[PDB]
């Protein structure tokens, strides 16, 4: 449901 | 240190900080024993 | 929250989103209380009945938000956590007594518009304004309706919702429910007769109650959204971690690190 984060935040 | 930092804490920029007041802020005031 | 309404912009800038890494969900709400420390309730991270054992690398905090489901790209502030700690004695056993938390950042957020810390009280703040009769306001992200019992009439928000509410009298909070009630809660809600409602209900757990002190006008967080019965069900109320109870864990623990 969430929009996608920016990979650096994994 | 002074609070944690903060200090600055509880007034928000864009209301206290600029004397603007949110929408419902004046209900909350209101019920405490109203003031004066 | 149900029967609240829209957050303004920057209305509420302590806020913080508790969102986890995988599968991508809000799991509850929280509170920026300094650069470096987030506060919660002890439920949303632990919770043994349910099998919840969070770490912290299991989740991300997201702080500046309004949109509930967008990435704000210029807004807001995702942070990772190096430190969960809970209350040595709170208890799941019973009844979510000492529901607390205490996040640390593995580095600092930098304030904004959109992001700021709130107050905690001290002795006088509490005295005065923990007074039944006076309202608090509550916001969050999660539940439109009641969904331990999942719901219609609108399911989730897009934005950020807000309500105030009163503080009840402690017999009424207590003949409400059959849990045991600590000193270490409060309650809040609308009376069945006083015609307006408004509740907390899932996915905002963990999040501010907070009230505006009429002498210095700041925002202070008075209570930690822990739990209730339903949600805006009548002749039930909220109930919420006591802040000022708790305080001197909270000092203990951002003193002993530190730092
Ligand atoms: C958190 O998101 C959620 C709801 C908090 C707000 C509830 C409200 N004010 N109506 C959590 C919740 C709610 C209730 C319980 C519960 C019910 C009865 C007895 C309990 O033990 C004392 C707990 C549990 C929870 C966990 C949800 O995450």
């Amino acid at each position: 449901d969430f929009e996608e984060i920016p990979e650096e935040y994994l | 240190t002074f609070g944690s930092g903060e200090a600055d804490c509880g007034l928000r920029p864009l209301f206290e900080k600029k004397s603007l007041e949110d929408k419902t802020e004046r209900e909350l005031l209101e019920s405490y024993i109203d003031g004066r | 929250i149900v029967e609240g309404s829209d957050a303004e912009i920057g209305m509420s800038p302590w806020q913080v989103m508790l969102f986890r890494k995988s599968p991508q969900e809000l799991l509850c709400g929280a509170s920026l209380i300094s650069d470096r420390w987030v506060l919660t309730a002890a439920h949303c991270l632990l919770y043994p009945p349910w099998d919840k054992n969070f770490t912290e690398n299991d989740l991300l905090v997201r702080i500046g938000k309004h949109s509930r489901t967008r990435y704000e790209r210029n807004i807001e502030k995702i942070s990772m956590l190096e430190k969960i700690y809970i209350h040595p004695r709170y208890n799941w056993r019973e009844n979510l007594d000492r529901d607390i938390a205490l996040m640390k950042l593995k580095k600092p957020v930098a304030f904004s518009d959109y992001i700021h810390p709130v107050c905690l009280p001290d002795r006088e703040t509490a005295a005065s304004l923990l007074q039944a009769g006076y309202k608090g306001r509550v916001t969050g992200w999660g539940n439109l309706k009641e969904t331990w019992t999942a719901n219609v009439g609108k399911g989730q928000p897009s934005v950020l919702q807000v309500v105030n509410l009163p503080i009840v009298e402690r017999p009424v909070c207590k003949d409400s429910t059959r849990i045991r009630i600590t000193d270490n809660m409060f309650c809040a809600g609308y009376k069945p007769d006083e015609g307006k409602r408004g509740d907390a209900c899932e996915g905002d757990s963990g999040g501010p109650f907070v009230m505006k002190s009429p002498f210095n006008n700041r925002w202070y967080q008075m209570g930690i959204v822990s739990w209730g019965e339903g949600c805006d069900r009548d002749g039930k109320y909220g109930f919420y971690t006591h802040v000022f109870r708790l305080k001197k864990w909270i000092q203990k623990v951002i003193d002993q690190f530190g730092e």
